[PDB]
RNA sequence: CCCGGCGAGGGGAGUGAAAAAGAACCUGAAACCGUGUACGUACAAGCAGUGGGAGCACGCUUAGGCGUGUGACUGCGUACC
RNA sequence: AGGACCGAACCGACUAAUGUUGAAAAAUUAGCGGAUGACUUGUGGCUGGGGGUGAAAGGCCAAUCAAACCGGGAGAUAGCU
RNA sequence: CACAGGUGGUCAGGUAGAGAAUACCAAGGCGCUUGAGAGAACUCGGGUGAAGGAACUAGGCAAAAUGGUGCCGUAACUUC
RNA sequence: AAUUCCUUGUCGGGUAAGUUCCGACCUGCACGAAUGGCGUAAUGAUGGCCAGGCUGUCUCCACCCGAGACUCAGUGAAAUU
RNA sequence: GAUGUCGGCUCAUCACAUCCUGGGGCUGAAGUAGGUCCCAAGGGUAUGGCUGUUCGCCAUUUAAAGUGGUACGCGAGCUGGGUUUAGAACGUCGUGAGACAGUUCGGUCCCUAUCUGCCGUGGGCGCUGGAGAACUGAGGGGGGCUGCUCCUAGUACGAGAGGACCGGAGUGGACGCAUCACUGGUGUUCGGGUUGUCAUGCCAAUGGCACUGCCCGGUAGCUAAAUGCGGAAGAGAUAAGUGCUGAAAGCAUCUAAGCACGAAACUUGCCCCGAGAUGAGUUCUCCCUGACCCUUUAAGGGUCCUGAAGGAACGUUGAAGACGACGACGUUGAUAGGCCGGGUGUGUAAGCGCAGCGAUGCGUUGAGCUAACCGGUACUAAUGAACCGUGAGGCUUAACCUU
């Protein structure tokens, strides 16, 4: 049962629910912002913050171990010389839920999904 | 025991090789035991030399369980096996007088302190 | 900042050892019986993680006899009598599963340094 | 398994009365958007209780 | 006295000097602001009013409001109200935390949501898992038959199965208090106690004799 | 002339005796799903009909228990081959 | 060499789990078996209904089988529903 | 049928392995079209299981377990 | 007995067992020498019996994960009648 | 137009003529134990084996090993061994095809619930002014079982051995209930190891993938194999019966009048579901006192101004739960994520230095990384409205206001 815990579960096994949050914490941390589905955005966003903590600073050796955490050439990239100094300061909260709205052709509530503190846009709608 | 037919080990001075649940005692209408429960053994195996013969139906006590034995401090004692002292069903205590292996301090009377010869523990 | 969780604290009985895995111990106790002055000790390893609350044990592997046997002894009751903690060897691991219905190894198994 | 008779219109019409579908019940009123406020909830242009934040 | 609603928080194996521990669940007993009150003119039972435990009242409605400003204010959750067990209090806050269980060591407990969900088969219900192998087949779970023929015509009232289950209580009933711990407000009840953890509960005393 | 893709489908405008002849076009039922109005359904229930019938809209109530349509409620009551 | 073998590919289907108003008019996955042979099998050929064809169950003959289908007899007869 | 079914010929790349078992994989093919959310019964697929070891059932009953390679060592019976 | 009206045969043996299995016996249903018998290595997806690996089949069932159900959206049958 | 069988299992349930404790009569019952025996449906009422078998034979449990019924209960439940078992063969019989209330071997067993019931749950409307809040019991089930021994108690009774009930005490078993700290299980939001190949130009290191590849640890939850725990003092109506006092029958006689006593069952108390219970509910608390036009007027219809108390959508989401309802609650905020102290996990972070032929160890570094919990922290998102509810809400008796 489900009981005094929070958080989702998604509709994914393990192999697969790694392999979706690989390619969307790259498109995340690159873009600044995404839209995804109300369910999916809390668990991006708990995914992500752990992975942030680590790469507050600039010094290599966080750098190194963040390479050693997630193999992308591309997170450890945009993170420790744009983003680094950006999250520096902070002690937590490195991203935030904006409800955009429902889904479209359903009734899913969704949101856009942005971190604290942004240097980049791509602002197309959601196809 | 926990299940019926089951063999489970000897555990006297008194019988060898392995002996067989035909039913738990101290209750009724179950048939599955606990912890620290009372059962009912017949002699499978063992030589028929020793005091412990094919096919005596006797009386039973618990004294390892590879689960674990507990009740007081609620902390388990775990063995290699499951394992089950004879009692004489006539006159009842430890039918055998040593065993290299200990007992559980959870579950421990007469029946336990019979069955050892370790002095820095309670005989 | 710690607030509730923290009279779980102020209840605990000050015997505990404060603890990291595979230390040595000699556990003395008491036979129990209820409560009985007959006494009793077990050494060997501590095969788990002491870190519990207010019900912290000791997970000893007696690794003595020719079928070994594992004994729990509970550190906030009467039964056990003092807790000496001895050295720390090596493990490589927290807690060494294999022991609680099999005898072997020690609480130093090669090195366990930085 | 199976049936007996042909159903009534009264019928289906009733067990329908607690079945049907349902939307987002309506929206309010705007103030601050470049679209119509959803009701508490942010637009695509962003501005619900301050600036551009929502851009997609 | 009263029925005293705790929280269910933490829950501790706790040390005796019989050289037992006791499995409990440990209740944050609060302080207790009385209420308007009702009197035995009124639904005509003599019953006393309480506010144990508070809430931020953003959400709060005057018609509950007016009930804790006549009385002592507390800007309450709600209102809980009891008929006697072992005594009544003060008409407006007599305070009262881990003092009432200690001229009864007995609970009894009120039936609380039980935060299981269904629980219902294989939990509280006399149903099994059915065999599986040798061919059985779209029958591993379900009971196959509950009735019998045109002899009772119909199914029994006694034989009940449901797919699910809403809001059940029942209770423990009659179950020792182990301790109450002055200075930490702890209450201390032995073993099992209706609710899931992080769940509100009524705590009564004895009502049984 | 209006909505839409570049679509599906219709209306309006204008034609004709006729479009309640609009292209599958002859006038046109019934099964078939929905709308609109009247009146009825929140103390209630069996071949669903008959008997008595509050009421309400309409009828100068024929002023004379009444007419049309419906019907709370209820007496009584088991389809056809 | 071999109607030999443990065992694939390649081909089957004794049994298990499922399907059993299926993805499939017994297939899937898994235990299982033939593979230098009485095998597996393409291409091409040939027998027609009480008649063929069968290492034989009256088995198999358009995912079918004590006898296929169609045009005539024919509105067989029905003692019966 | 966009269907998991059945179907013969020619050609023959890697690593680890006894091999055309088998994990991943070069060139190549290709996402068998519901989707997303929840985590009630239950239905099927997949993971995991204390103590026992079929004790369930007419029946051990798939999946679990067994597997491979060097080396030692190896029974009754026999048409050797 | 792949066979036995009686019979779970009579008797020894393994065992909580013991119709089956192994050994012997015959108060032998209707066994019995080509419907063939005794005996035998190897073989069968073959039948029964035995003990051990191991295992949720079960004792007694828990929890996790996904696809229907259920949630939100889409399309929308049927056994029957 | 048939409802689909045996044996076993699933799942039960109802009749009490009760297996048992419980109240009570008798005995050819000394006391004790029994036999005898009425009252009484509440509760508890076990399991393996060989065989396709019931029964059989054998071992065992409990204080105990019941009576009787269910389209030979239940195949719109399970298997499918067996059956005329359709193949085959044995046993048998016939010329044969083919046969068996003889036999043995594997082998299909269908159906999304229309009306009908069973359990859970909601929507709409009345609760009489509205709204929110507390709340009573017309009514109906659950626990209701049952051993052990100390005392009671060596006492009545006997020839001697011997020799009771309740009550008091601790304590086990089932049945029912809840629970997750303890002990096991799992833990696909957490760490680390590890087989292989592919990759990041390369090395060292790391990660995609093979069922979460495999493996072991794991917070928090849930869960029974673990945990806690009811089985009740008292109240009344009795049964059979013990009666008193006493008649039919001058007496005698639970009984007939009359009245003391007389059981787990019964009506309850204890627990739990419950106001649609039109018998429409009580009681607390709060709030709306502007206006005109018209008709059937305990009243409704339109409009200006104007809708309080509150409600609902909505929002993040739950410790409440199929869905709802129920609930925390929206910057007044710990709802959910980060993050930090802690109840509390793991196993020594990539890189670099040093010894070594190197794996690797050791110093750097008791390191590094971490999810649900408890407390904090607003660090991060839950704007401001509009809307449903309106301007003081019946006749009539009794109580009160002149009344």
């Amino acid at each position: 049962m489900r009981h005094r815990k929070s958080g989702r579960q998604l509709n994914r096994n393990s192999s697969h629910r790694q392999a979706m949050f690989r390619n969307m914490a790259g498109s995340l941390v690159r873009h600044e912002i995404i839209k995804t589905t109300l369910p999916k955005a809390k668990e991006l966003r708990r995914v992500v913050e752990p992975l942030i903590t680590l790469a507050k600073t600039d010094s290599v050796a966080n750098r190194r171990l963040a390479f050693a955490r997630t193999r992308d050439n591309e997170i450890v990239a945009k993170l420790f010389n744009e983003l680094g100094p950006r999250f520096a300061s902070r002690a937590g909260g490195y991203t935030r839920i904006l409800k955009c709205g429902f889904r479209a052709g359903d009734n899913a509530p969704m949101a856009y999904i942005e971190l604290v503190d942004r240097s980049e846009k791509a602002e197309a709608a959601a196809e | 025991m926990i299940q019926e037919q089951t063999m489970l080990n000897v555990a006297d001075n008194s019988g060898a090789r392995r002996v067989m649940c035909i039913k738990v005692l101290g209750g009724s209408h179950r048939r599955y035991a606990g912890v620290g429960d009372i059962i009912k053994i017949t002699i499978k195996e063992a030589i028929p030399r020793g005091k412990v013969k094919k096919g005596d139906v006797l009386k039973a006590v618990v004294v390892r369980t590879k689960k674990g034995v507990r009740r007081p401090d609620g902390s388990v004692i775990r063995f290699d096996g499951n394992a089950c002292v004879l009692l004489n069903n006539n006159s009842e205590q430890p039918i055998g007088t040593r065993i290299f292996g200990p007992v559980t301090r959870e579950l421990r009377s007469e029946k336990f302190m019979k069955i050892i010869s370790l002095a820095p523990e309670v005989l | 900042s710690n607030i509730i969780k923290q009279l779980e604290q102020e209840q605990m009985k000050q015997d505990v050892p404060s603890f990291r895995p595979g230390d040595t111990v000699e556990v003395k106790v008491w036979v129990v019986e209820g409560s009985k002055k007959r006494l009793q000790a077990f050494e060997g390893v501590v095969i788990a993680i002491r870190n519990r609350g207010l019900h912290s044990a000791f997970t000893v592997r007696k690794i003595s006899n020719g079928e070994g046997v594992e004994r729990v002894f509970q550190t906030h009751s009467p039964v056990v009598d003092s807790i000496s903690v001895k050295r720390r060897g090596a493990v490589r691991k927290a807690k060494l599963y294999y022991l609680r219905e099999r005898t072997g190894k020690a609480a130093r198994i090669k090195e366990r340094l930085n | 398994a199976v049936q007996q008779n042909k159903p009534t219109r009264s019928k289906r019409g009733m067990r329908r009365s607690h079945d049907a579908l349902t939307a987002v019940t309506s929206l309010s009123v705007d103030k601050t958007s470049g679209e119509k406020h959803l009701r508490h909830h942010i637009t695509a242009d962003g501005y619900y209780r301050g600036r551009k934040v929502i851009a997609k | 006295m009263i029925g005293l609603v705790g929280k269910k928080v933490g829950m501790t194996r706790i040390f005796t000097e019989d050289g037992v521990s006791i499995p409990v669940t440990v209740i944050e007993v609060e302080a207790n602001r009385v209420t308007q009150v009702k009197d035995l003119a009124n639904d005509g039972y003599r019953a006393i009013q309480v506010t144990t435990g508070a809430k931020k009242a953003n959400r709060v409605t005057k018609p509950e409001a007016g009930h804790f400003a006549k009385a002592g204010v507390e800007a309450g959750r709600g209102l809980w109200e009891f008929r006697l067990a072992e005594g009544e209090e003060f008409t407006v806050g007599q305070s009262i935390s881990v003092e009432l269980f200690a001229d009864v060591k007995k609970v009894d407990v009120t039936g609380t949501s039980k935060g299981k969900g269904f629980a219902g088969t294989v939990k509280r219900w006399n149903f099994r898992t059915q065999d599986a192998t040798h061919g059985n087949s779209l029958s591993h779970r379900v009971p196959g038959s509950i009735g019998q023929n045109q002899t009772p015509g119909k199914v029994f009232k006694g034989k009940k199965m449901a797919g699910q289950m809403g809001n059940e209580r029942v209770t423990v009933q009659s179950l020792d208090v182990v301790r109450v711990d002055a200075e930490r407000n702890l209450l201390l009840v032995k073993g099992a106690v209706p609710g899931a953890t992080g769940s509100d509960l009524i705590v009564k005393p004895a009502v049984k004799a």
